[PDB]
RNA sequence: GACCAGGCG
DNA sequence: AACTACTTCC
DNA sequence: GGAAGTAGTTACGCCTGGTC
């Protein structure tokens, strides 16, 4: 067997079309009355057969097995190919009318040939040189080789060549160039002149651009379906070919009979229009060929180009077999690299497994079970290639005749590798390989930590599941695409697979100050997390009743590597003095006395020493979508299996903590005392008074413009600054008064979910609403709503919502908030469309670039793009947050390893 | 004063008197009463090529809904039979013909010109003015509001189109050439003309005409329209000295080149290129009379008024150039008029009637020529009757309604009515769409405008491409129906307005515009406006009239057109609203109606133009002497699905939008008629419930009679991480007791089609000798007649209507109807009937019981969507110290990021309502305050915060934190996981590309697009890409001639492989490539391109 | 089979 | 439509 | 250099129904 090494593109010669054809088509009909194809028609059986029961006259194959064969239509008068129209015009105006030479000087000929031989690798230089030669020839009036006037050639839209000659003394006339004389002009062009025109002497010929024989695409390339009504629905190509044959027959009849030249020219133009619309219906400046219904026909050009065309719709991307799709549901109790597959999908989709020495018994059992029982099989393929569906009265015999070397398409079972994909597919983590785990109900299951790579949020999301079928594909998936890898994002060199909301909040509830757990809770959480353990550590405290209690830090430390040691400040740092004291203690010797650290322990300073958590609370900094310090260190220093084990264990542990400890959000989470409410009220009152003063100053001309903008823009910017500062101050008051024991605050300060802005808008004023960065202005003249005096520029009248969500919005504020939400929702779709187009452009530009074995990055033709990838040779996925190596981390780690 | 609770009574009376679909019914009733006759009056009598014969048109009459039987006669037809027998609910249309023989008119003849489809509940339908029992006896839901059509058995609703106001000129800046552009959309007989004037950066004035290929200097058009004198032109355009100078400068260079008589010829050169001077003149005057300002007229007498209107437009563009006026906003609702069912039907009927008129002309001429004058004049009645051919008009109209493609570029005008539930149907009947393309980023058109207040719902709009471009009407919105303009013009002229012919406009004189065209001039325009509104309030002037003025530019606008969205307001005079307590009591006692209040001048209807002059108060205690109007009910500014949301002002706007959009997808008893209705798909919640916290608008509308959803006991806590990421945890015991249970209905249809030549198909159990015979097990439930017995369990791929068709293979083929491969159920109903043509038709309805499972989507009214992540037994659910077990658990992490305080307030209100035994009012702005609810919850014996002490079901100890628990109204959406799961090992393929088919309904394969290709490439997986894109879609083998590179031919008959192009037999080898690439090679070998292939040894 | 409309993430 | 980029008449 | 014309694109799936 061979593989395609290269494809040379050329223009088919008339003799090539005549020889390649299996029939010459003469009759403009498709089928007879009885339903059989008309001999000599567009559906002649010598071009292949598509209707079942028919037989091909060229191959002898049935429908769906005959590939299809070409036919030709000997045109009575040659026509102009629309695709090569501009090329023909350029060649015509760059070559002589009588001899056909390029009308260039011999010295210019040799110099331009030498420059053509050079700079051929890149298309742009060759194109520019061709344009220069075209300009030089076009300007010239007399052919240097033979003395002859060269009348200028005008070109309208397609296939209209119109050169202008001086009919009389001082009077010029435009003479239309019929395809016959144009083609003859093109044949007179010599072969030594073609390269300077850009044409290939062998694979192309300018005369072949004027086509006198039209190839007819095979029947299999334009199938016709019989409707349930009993009528026949033909393809657009079939209709266009029928019209072309009819008009060609009319032209041939008028030519052999003899007709006035005007009628012949009209029929010739009709045939040319038919051919042009056949090749490209949406060609510039041509009436599209419309269907009988009224829609335009889809022709060859429409068959190729477009998002629904051949290239994008059936070559780059195409529908595949052995795929499944259903809604996804959460499942924290499966590993990060596993997926829950419904029994229906597992029974439907199959994995072809060739029976060998070791899996003979299992395949025999699953053949015995058959397509009904889940651990069964659907098909059995003998070594000869004959396939047999498993059914009753077959299971026993096929199980007996399994032997060795046969193929058995078995059901999905636990451990099988599949591709899981939620397909807005932006980065390479949108498809990862998961291990199959068969589940009862009919929905896909996904671990929560793997949501961030897929951007899935269990609100109706659906994901596609593809089953690789060849052993090479299965190995490729299981080695390169498994979910254990890709924990670190290639984008920023940080953890993308980590805890999201409940893991972070439960970790904080676990490791925070004063959080203790009873013996039963500790044993249950350790068993739930999957941590292997045969003895509990010594308890930290003792209850008033003498019951032993464990600290959350000890429980968390039970699942850390015994060598890990790191310190950092997380988001819970509100008093930097305590963090500075801890850092000062650490810097003196790098191995502080554990009790001394426990004396100065703080929630805002995480300090792990030999795998024991001595200070700090679990935050988004421990593990998260970005900046997971502990997870990054575990995945970079201990491997990728250890990272997966730690991730699974910590997710289950935190889930147990948050479930059995209680985590809720109520109305009281947005409550503020009377003092905080009064402070916020005074904040808004002062802001409104300041805005009023600014407005009054601007009305009296008292205010003067800021640099770079006018008076109106100065006033607008000052007002927005004042309003934003007022919102910030009210949010600061709310932050001061709400406290850290509020669950809504807890999940916001720890990064689990929500920002400070949400709490500010929910417990204090909503703040100023804006569209496109400006204050609300769209509405009536001088106002937004008809409930405000025209010409009002005040805070409330322009979108400043003074109410919280808890306090409820007034109707005006409700409309203003609706405007803000509308602008956001409108922004989303435009942004996603623009980003998608830009990503497509970037991918199509940078697809093939790769790192060679010498370390360089090279273009497909061998051009060196980078002599060392990233200018240092480090992959961003393997880098330390963009750094080549974390020097300080390595130094501290080694010093603690040896001196410890 | 009057409490808002007292204005609620008036608003409820408004909704009681006029339904929710009054726009469709009003427009269609106006169309039937006057529109059809108006169109027929535009279409003058047919004049054929007969020496002394032509027919005039009499009076259009529409009869009762009747259907002509194929072998019987016109029986009466009712909508249920029209939508069951796959008929079109239409009525005969009759037109009188007046034959004019040699200038004299004979007796009229009434001939049926076609059938006109009838909108339900309109003044011609058979359901009009029928009591509830009468509608029930006809197999109809009395709650159904009508307003839609039945076309070929399917319910079609015409969605209003938000077009730009016709005949109104708008000024704006191009910002590219510093050219001020002023365009007008002139309408006449369904044809729009885009006449625009232009002041370019050179200071010269240009005019654009749609059929003139190039712009023309303005003064040339002005002189072509009959303005001979230069000074007359300068005076007509404007009298302000600066404008006078601009016109003098613009006119000197025009008069120095083109005079009055030369302008028509100059336009003719561009319009009709060539040497035919008379033809150029004819084309120029044609495009002047028809294609420039058609709304003014098409007669040469209307040329001068075209000149005045063009001068006014030029004056406006000059004023924009001088900056004396602001840019005209295109999203301002003073500039947009809706197109309703009446006007769209008028245009469609105009097109169809033109087709019929031309056809009848052709038929008359042909018949007269091909039988002379023997009986054409001997009996003219038969000559007219036989030439009618009425099917053309009805086929055109029915096709347009069924496909939705209106004449012209309009598409999607008629849409399939949504019958998922009550809310979806009513919201579809109250929907507005924009004609702009959804792909482009129309930032200014997709945003909320201040003029939408009370006219368009601020929150209900779809997500994605249609956001902002698809709008739903506010509950207080009222859409006008046009009054005769001539009477309005006469009244305005009688008021003191002097036409511009006698008195020319001046800076100190008010310019009055009626319906967007300038009519005359008056002094003290404020007095004219005051007189107009006083007359309207006094009742002598119709409600539809609206008037506004502008002190900035001294212009008075009078509107009396159709398609204006308006809102009602209470007139406030001297700080005292017109509405009083005794009016409210009279309305409450039924002595006074809404139309009465409108007629007495108590309540006023204002569109955007008149509202611009208003200073509206929002609350009765906010009224001062400076206020002109008071808001009837600020909570009515929302749409209907948006009004379903309780406490909408405590939620973020995106979540309100999500809730409003998801309210239209819930399951419930949408219509009581569902049992006997034939519909492709439907759902039925087994136990719908009233929302405990509900708005009063929902009861006034009628949502309480057709509820969709249930009240759940919801606890907000994190439980085993199975409600993480917007997932929902639900109770198994609650499901087993009927919570969120539903049934899915599907109606399969099988027709006994009658082919040509008498070759019919037969309803029968086919013998195994027929071609395409399925398994004998699939016909298990069939009866000897050929139809499946009702109440028989049917699973996937089992047939319901055994059917065989005449052979067409190249024995009878099989075309029986079976259930869809992934659908099961029980056969609820089998009906047999007769089609329109007379063939037998059978509808089979299968019902499938859908008990909630993992993956089914649930939503609340506050936009909190989610799927069931786990189904937990009751003994595993936590319980409260009061014995309350949740029916549903939601993660607290979804609350703060979404900022839905309204959901928490609704939970508190639901608990309080359950404890009190009285439902809690959750209206938008007058509902029960959260403080009152918390105090009441405190007094009832529960914690005021709503948190309760809960115990863990698994371990038995109480949770450390107090858990927030309440009652929230959750609704089950129709996005069930059983309707979405799909898996394809291997199946059918497309004939053209040999690739797997597309769609869940036809064993389709999932598209592995190019984005996934790049994802696979970025992983380095090269063999996996091969396996996914080559082996599993279209792998094939081809024979390639190594000598030429073309595709070799294999002769299966002769057992030889060779290349016909070169005749090689030894240099032939197989290659492996996707069938799509071979097809690409075929399409490249077409259009004459040679893709020579080079082969390599591997 | 391609056209339209409506949704889903 | 609304952007870009050529092309191409001026 | 204009100053117009002309052409070329404008995310990815998936589902439903209805008409040709
Ligand atoms: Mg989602
Ligand atoms: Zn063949
Ligand atoms: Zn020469
Ligand atoms: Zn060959």
């Amino acid at each position: 067997k061979k593989v395609i090494g290269s494809i040379e593109f050329g223009i088919l010669s008339p003799q090539e079309i005549r020889k390649m054809s299996a029939v010459e088509v003469t009759v403009p009909d498709t089928y007879d009355d009885d339903g059989y194809p008309i001999e000599g028609g567009v559906m002649d059986k010598r071009m292949g057969v598509i209707d079942p029961g028919l037989r091909c006259e060229t191959c002898g194959g049935r429908a769906g097995e005959c590939p299809g064969h070409f036919g030709h239509i000997e045109l009575a008068r040659p026509v102009i190919h629309v695709g090569f129209a501009k090329t023909i015009y350029r060649i015509l105006e760059s070559t002589c009318r009588e001899c056909g030479r390029i009308k260039l000087t011999d010295e210019e000929i040799e110099e331009y040939m030498k420059k053509i031989e050079l700079a051929r690798n890149r298309r742009s230089e060759f194109n520019e040189i061709i344009k220069e030669i075209h300009k030089k020839a076009k300007e010239r009036m007399v052919c240097p080789h033979c003395g002859a006037p060269q009348y200028p050639i005008k070109f309208e839209k397609p296939t209209i060549y119109w050169e202008i000659r001086k009919d009389e003394q001082g009077n010029e006339y435009r003479h239309r160039l019929m395809p016959t004389e144009v083609r003859d002009w093109l044949e007179k062009i010599p072969d030594k002149d073609l390269p300077l025109l850009g044409l290939d002497p062998e694979k192309s010929r300018p005369e072949w651009m004027v086509l006198t024989v039209l190839p007819v695409p095979p029947v299999t390339a334009r199938p016709s379906i019989t409707l349930e009504t009993g009528i026949r629905a033909e393809d657009d190509l079939t209709h266009k070919l029928v019209d072309i044959i009819r008009i060609n027959n009319r032209l041939k009849q008028n030519i052999e009979a003899g007709a006035p030249q005007l009628i012949i020219e009209d029929l010739w133009d009709l045939l040319q229009y038919h051919v042009t619309t056949y090749i490209n219906n949406e060609a510039p400046g041509v009436p599209p060929a419309k269907h009988k219904s009224g829609r335009p026909l889809k022709t060859l050009a429409q068959r190729l180009k477009g998002k629904e065309g051949r290239f994008r719709g059936n070559l780059s991307g195409k529908r595949v077999n052995f795929s499944a799709r259903t809604v996804i549901s959460p499942d924290p109790m499966i590993s990060i690299n596993e997926v829950g597959v419904p029994v229906e999908v597992a029974m439907e989709l199959t994995v072809p497994e060739k029976v060998t020495e070791f899996n003979i018994e299992r395949l025999r059992k699953m053949v015995l079970n058959g397509p009904d029982k889940y651990p069964g099989a659907n098909y059995v393929i003998d070594p000869e290639g004959r396939r047999r569906r498993i059914m009753d009265s077959n299971k026993e015999t096929l199980a007996n005749q399994l032997d060795i070397g046969w193929t058995v398409e078995r059901h999905l079972m636990d451990g099988d590798i599949v591709l899981f994909n939620r397909q807005p597919s932006l980065h390479r983590m949108s498809i990862m390989a998961h291990r199959v785990r068969v589940m009862p109900y009919r929905t896909f299951r996904l671990n929560l930590a793997v949501c961030p790579p897929y951007n899935a949020d269990f609100d109706g999301d659906e994901m596609n599941l593809h089953v690789p079928q060849t052993e090479e594909a299965q190995a490729e998936a299981r080695i390169l695409m498994e979910v254990q890898n890709h924990i670190i994002s290639p984008r920023y060199g940080g953890p993308i697979i980590g805890g999201i909301q409940d893991h972070i909040s439960g970790g904080y509830l676990l490791t925070r100050e004063g959080a203790y757990f009873t013996r039963d809770e500790v044993e249950q959480m350790l068993m739930f997390a999957g941590v292997d353990i045969t003895e509990l550590p010594e308890p930290d405290k003792y209850d008033e009743n003498g019951n032993p209690l464990w600290s959350g830090k000890t429980i968390f430390s039970l699942l850390l590597p015994e060598d890990l040691t790191v310190w950092y400040r997380n988001k819970l740092c509100d008093e930097p003095e305590r963090c500075e004291a801890l850092e000062k203690l650490i810097e003196e010797k790098l191995m502080p006395d554990p009790e001394e650290v426990r004396k100065l322990a703080y929630d805002g300073f995480v300090y792990i020493q030999n795998g024991k958590l001595l200070s700090g609370a679990i935050d988004k900094k421990a593990y998260g979508r970005e900046d997971g310090i502990i997870l990054d260190l575990i995945v970079r220093e201990y491997g990728v299996e250890r990272a997966r084990q730690f991730l699974d264990q910590v997710t289950k542990l935190t889930i147990w903590v948050i479930t059995h400890k209680g985590f809720t959000t109520g109305i009281d989470d947005e409550d503020l005392p009377e003092e905080a409410r009064d402070r916020i009220r005074e904040i808004i009152r002062e802001a409104e008074e300041r805005v009023n003063k600014l407005i009054e100053a601007y009305k009296r001309g008292e205010l003067e413009p800021l640099p770079g903008k006018s008076l109106e823009d100065t006033l607008e910017s000052l007002i927005m600054a004042v309003l934003a500062e007022a919102r910030d101050n009210a949010g600061a008051v709310a932050e001061k008064y709400l406290g850290m024991d509020n669950h809504t605050v807890i999940m916001a300060k720890t990064g689990a979910r929500g920002k400070i802005l949400n709490i500010t808008q929910m417990a204090a004023l909503l703040g100023q609403q804006s569209i496109r960065g400006k204050r609300l202005y769209r509405g009536f003249r001088g106002r937004v709503l008809s409930h405000f005096k025209p010409g009002d520029l005040g805070a409330r009248a322009k979108g400043f919502v003074v109410n919280s969500y808890k306090s409820g919005l007034t109707p005006q504020e409700y409309f203003f908030h609706a405007m803000g939400g509308r602008e956001g929702l409108v922004d989303t779709a435009v942004r996603t469309a623009q980003s998608g187009y830009m990503q497509r452009r970037l991918i199509n530009a940078l697809q093939d670039l790769k790192v060679e074995y010498d370390g360089t990055v090279r273009s497909p033709e061998g051009i060196i793009v980078q002599f060392k990838y990233g200018e240092d040779g480090v992959d961003p996925m393997k880098s330390w947050r963009g750094k080549t190596v974390d020097v300080d981390r390595i130094i501290v780690r080694t010093l603690l390893k040896m001196r410890g | 004063d009057v409490t808002p609770d007292d204005l609620w009574i008036v608003m409820e009376s408004y909704w009681q008197e006029k339904g929710l679909v009054r726009q469709h019914l009003d427009s269609y009733n106006a169309f039937i009463e006057r529109g059809l006759q108006e169109v027929v009056n535009e279409f003058g009598g047919i004049k054929p090529d007969i020496p002394d014969f032509e027919v005039k048109f009499g009076k259009i009459r529409v009869g009762e809904p009747e259907f002509q039987e194929p072998h019987g006669q016109r029986k009466p037809l009712y909508p249920m039979d029209a939508r069951i027998r796959n008929l079109t609910y239409a009525a005969p249309l009759y037109l009188e013909m007046i034959p004019v023989i040699k200038g004299v008119e004979q007796d009229p003849v009434e001939v049926r010109i076609g059938e006109l489809p009838i909108m339900l509940k309109s003044k011609v339908c058979r359901l009009y003015g029928l009591s509830d029992e009468e509608l029930i006896k006809l197999g109809e839901d009395p709650k159904d509001p009508g307003g839609y059509f039945i076309i070929n058995g399917s319910e079609r609703v015409i969605v209003s189109i938000e077009d730009i106001a016709p005949n109104r000129t708008l000024v704006e800046k191009d910002e590219r050439q510093e050219k001020y552009i002023a365009k007008v959309f002139s309408y006449r007989h369904g044809y729009r003309a885009l006449v625009a004037v232009e002041r370019r950066k050179d200071g010269i004035l240009y005019v654009d005409i749609p059929n003139v290929p190039k712009p023309v200097k303005f003064v040339y058009v002005m002189r072509a329209l009959g303005l001979e004198r230069d000074k007359d032109i300068v005076e007509a355009v404007g009298n302000d000295p600066e404008v006078q100078q601009i016109m003098f400068d613009n006119l000197e260079d025009a008069s120095d080149i083109t005079t009055q008589q030369e302008a028509l010829e100059f336009i003719g050169k561009l319009v009709a290129p060539g040497q035919a001077r008379e033809y150029r003149l004819k084309r120029a005057e044609y495009v002047i009379d028809n294609n420039l300002l058609p709304h003014m007229g098409v007669s040469p007498e209307d040329r001068i008024k075209k000149a005045y209107y063009l001068g006014m437009m030029a004056l406006k563009v000059i004023e924009l150039s001088l900056g004396r006026r602001p840019e005209d906003d295109k999203d301002h609702y003073a500039n947009k008029r809706l197109r309703l069912a009446g006007d769209l039907l008028k245009d469609l009927f105009r097109v169809a009637f033109s087709q019929l008129v031309k056809d009848i002309q052709y038929q008359m001429t042909k018949t007269y020529q091909r039988k002379g004058d023997k009986y054409t004049f001997g009996n003219i009645h038969r000559f007219i009757r036989n030439s009618i051919r009425p099917d053309v008009l009805t086929e055109r109209i029915e096709h347009a309604l069924a496909t939705g493609a209106w004449p012209g570029g309009r598409t999607g005008v008629s849409q399939l009515l949504d019958r998922t539930n009550y809310m979806s149907t009513l919201s579809h009947l109250r929907r507005v769409t924009s004609p702009l393309d959804r792909e482009q980023p129309h930032f200014e058109a997709r945003d909320l405008h201040g003029t939408h207040w009370g006219r368009i719902c601020p929150t209900e709009t779809p997500e994605g491409p249609n956001c902002g471009l698809v709008k739903n009407l506010a509950l207080m919105a009222q859409i006008t129906t046009a009054v005769p303009e001539e009477e309005i013009r006469e009244y305005l002229m009688s008021l003191g307005i002097v036409p511009i012919e006698v008195r020319r406009p001046d800076p100190t004189l008010w310019r009055v515009y009626l319906n967007g065209v300038l009519i005359g001039t008056i002094e003290d325009g404020k007095a004219l406006v005051q007189r107009i509104r006083q007359d309207r309030r006094s009742g002598k002037i119709s409600d539809v009239i609206n008037v506004a003025y502008y002190e900035d530019v001294k212009e008075v606008y009078v509107n009396s057109d159709d398609g204006r969205v308006r809102r009602p307001l209470i007139i406030v005079e001297n700080g005292v609203p017109k509405l009083t307590k005794e009016h409210v009591q009279a309305v409450k006692e039924g002595r006074l109606k809404w139309s009465d209040l409108i007629k007495m001048g108590i309540i006023e209807y204002l569109d955007a133009e008149e509202e611009e002059n208003a200073y509206v108060a929002m609350w009765p205690w906010e009224v001062t002497e400076e206020h002109t109007h008071l808001e009837l009910m600020p909570a009515a500014i929302l749409g209907l699905p948006a009004s379903l949301v309780p406490y909408p002002e405590h939620n973020a706007a995106p979540r309100n939008t999500y809730g409003a959009g998801m309210a239209k997808q819930s399951l419930g008893l949408g219509w009581a008629n569902f049992r006997i209705r034939v519909d492709t798909r439907g759902h039925l919640l087994h136990y719908p419930q009233i929302p405990l916290v509900n708005s009063r608008i929902m009861k006034a509308v009628g949502y309480e009679d057709r509820p969709a959803g249930q009240n759940f006991v919801v606890a907000v806590l994190a439980y085993q991480g199975y409600n993480m990421e917007d997932a929902i945890i639900i109770n198994k015991a609650s499901i087993e007791r009927g919570l969120a249970r539903s049934t899915f209905f599907r109606t399969y249809e099988a027709e006994e089609k009658k082919y040509l030549g008498g070759q019919t198909d037969k309803f029968e159990i086919p013998d195994p000798t027929v071609r395409g015979y399925r398994g004998e097990k699939y016909y298990r439930n069939l009866d000897e007649d050929g139809l499946i017995f009702p109440e028989s369990k049917v699973e996937g791929k089992d047939v319901l209507v055994g059917r065989t068709s005449p052979p067409r293979f190249l024995e009878r083929r099989e075309t029986s109807v079976a259930v869809r491969p992934s659908e099961k159920g029980v056969v609820d109903k089998v009906i047999i009937t007769e089609t329109g043509d007379g063939t037998k038709l059978v509808k089979v309805t299968v019902r499938d019981l859908r008990i909630p499972e993992l993956g089914d989507k649930f939503a609340s009214r506050h936009g909190q969507k989610g799927v069931i992540g786990l189904i937990v037994p009751q003994e595993d659910m936590p319980w409260t110290e009061s014995g309350i077990v949740p029916d549903l658990i939601v993660n607290p992490h979804g609350i703060p990021s979404r900022m839905t305080v309204g959901q928490l307030i609704e939970a508190i209100g639901g608990k309080v309502a359950s404890l009190k035994g009285r439902r809690v009012d959750g209206t938008a702005f007058i509902g029960e305050p959260e403080e009152k609810l918390r105090k009441e919850l405190e007094e009832l014996g529960f914690k005021h915060t709503g948190r309760e002490i809960m115990y863990d079901g698994i371990t038995g100890k109480r949770l450390e934190a107090d858990i927030f628990i309440g009652v929230i109204y959750y609704q089950r959406l129709h996005h069930m996981v059983a309707d979405k799961i799909h898996a394809r090992s291997r199946g059918p393929v497309q004939v053209l590309t040999k690739q797997p088919t597309e769609g869940r309904a036809r064993e389709g394969g999932l598209r592995f697009g190019e984005m996934e290709r790049d994802v696979l490439v970025g992983h380095g997986a090269a063999m996996l890409l091969i396996e996914r894109l080559l082996e599993e879609s279209d792998k094939t083998e081809v024979w390639v001639c190594e000598n030429c590179g073309h595709i070799a031919l294999e002769d299966k008959r002769r057992r030889r492989v060779y290349c016909p192009v070169c005749g090689e037999e030894e240099r032939i080898s197989k290659v492996e490539m996707s069938y799509a690439f071979k097809l690409l090679l075929d399409e490249l070998k077409a259009m004459v391109i040679r893709p020579k292939l080079n082969l390599s040894e591997r």
